[PDB]
Protein backbone atom coordinates (compact mmCIF):
# COMPACT_ATOMS: atom_id res chain seq x y z
CA UNK A 1 0.00 0.00 0.00
CA UNK A 2 1.78 3.35 -1.41
CA UNK A 3 2.60 5.73 1.06
CA UNK A 4 0.67 8.54 0.06
CA UNK A 5 2.75 11.48 2.50
CA UNK A 6 6.12 10.04 0.65
CA UNK A 7 4.43 10.31 -3.22
CA UNK A 8 3.28 13.57 -2.98
CA UNK A 9 6.49 14.56 -1.99
CA UNK A 10 8.37 12.35 -4.31
CA UNK A 11 6.00 13.55 -7.14
CA UNK A 12 7.87 17.03 -6.46
CA UNK A 13 11.31 15.26 -6.89
CA UNK A 14 10.59 14.77 -10.57
CA UNK A 15 11.89 17.17 -13.18
CA UNK A 16 8.97 19.27 -15.54
CA UNK A 17 8.97 16.75 -18.29
CA UNK A 18 8.46 13.86 -15.93
CA UNK A 19 5.84 15.80 -13.40
CA UNK A 20 4.55 16.20 -16.98
CA UNK A 21 4.06 12.63 -17.78
CA UNK A 22 2.34 12.36 -13.99
CA UNK A 23 0.05 14.58 -15.39
CA UNK A 24 -0.61 12.85 -18.49
CA UNK A 25 -1.08 9.11 -16.52
CA UNK A 26 -3.99 10.78 -14.25
CA UNK A 27 -5.79 12.36 -16.64
CA UNK A 28 -5.57 9.08 -18.99
CA UNK A 29 -6.80 7.56 -15.93
CA UNK A 30 -9.13 9.67 -14.40
CA UNK A 31 -12.64 9.42 -13.69
CA UNK A 32 -14.76 12.11 -11.73
CA UNK A 33 -14.46 10.22 -8.70
CA UNK A 34 -10.90 10.89 -8.05
CA UNK A 35 -11.69 14.43 -7.35
CA UNK A 36 -8.69 15.73 -9.82
CA UNK A 37 -8.74 19.37 -10.98
CA UNK A 38 -7.86 20.32 -14.12
CA UNK A 39 -8.30 24.27 -14.50
CA UNK A 40 -8.06 23.90 -18.20
CA UNK A 41 -8.09 27.56 -18.52
CA UNK A 42 -5.24 27.97 -16.28
CA UNK A 43 -3.18 24.93 -17.44
CA UNK A 44 -3.00 23.41 -13.67
CA UNK A 45 -4.27 20.38 -11.93
CA UNK A 46 -4.80 19.92 -8.58
CA UNK A 47 -4.45 15.63 -7.55
CA UNK A 48 -5.61 14.71 -4.28
CA UNK A 49 -3.67 11.25 -3.99
CA UNK A 50 -6.08 10.39 -1.34
CA UNK A 51 -8.74 9.65 -3.97
CA UNK A 52 -7.08 7.61 -6.10
CA UNK A 53 -7.55 4.04 -6.27
CA UNK A 54 -4.35 1.95 -5.44
CA UNK A 55 -3.62 0.87 -8.25
CA UNK A 56 -2.81 4.07 -10.01
CA UNK A 57 -1.38 5.08 -6.45
CA UNK A 58 1.40 2.42 -6.86
CA UNK A 59 1.93 3.23 -10.89
CA UNK A 60 2.63 6.23 -9.51
CA UNK A 61 4.97 5.45 -6.89
CA UNK A 62 6.96 2.84 -9.06
CA UNK A 63 7.24 5.89 -11.66
CA UNK A 64 8.55 8.51 -9.17
CA UNK A 65 11.06 5.75 -7.69
CA UNK A 66 11.98 4.94 -11.50
CA UNK A 67 12.40 8.51 -12.27
CA UNK A 68 14.89 9.78 -9.27
CA UNK B 1 -5.91 15.51 9.73
CA UNK B 2 -3.32 16.15 6.95
CA UNK B 3 -4.11 15.85 3.36
CA UNK B 4 -1.36 16.96 1.22
CA UNK B 5 -2.29 18.23 -2.24
CA UNK B 6 -0.53 17.99 -5.38
CA UNK B 7 -0.85 21.59 -7.60
CA UNK B 8 1.07 21.07 -10.55
CA UNK B 9 1.24 24.82 -13.24
CA UNK B 10 1.86 23.51 -16.80
CA UNK B 11 3.08 25.95 -19.84
CA UNK B 12 0.24 28.09 -20.79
Amino acid sequence: SVDLEKLAFGLTKLNEDDLVGVVQMVTDNKTPEMNVTNNVEEGEFIIDLYSLPEGLLKSLWDYVKKNT
Amino acid sequence: EPKLLLKINLKK
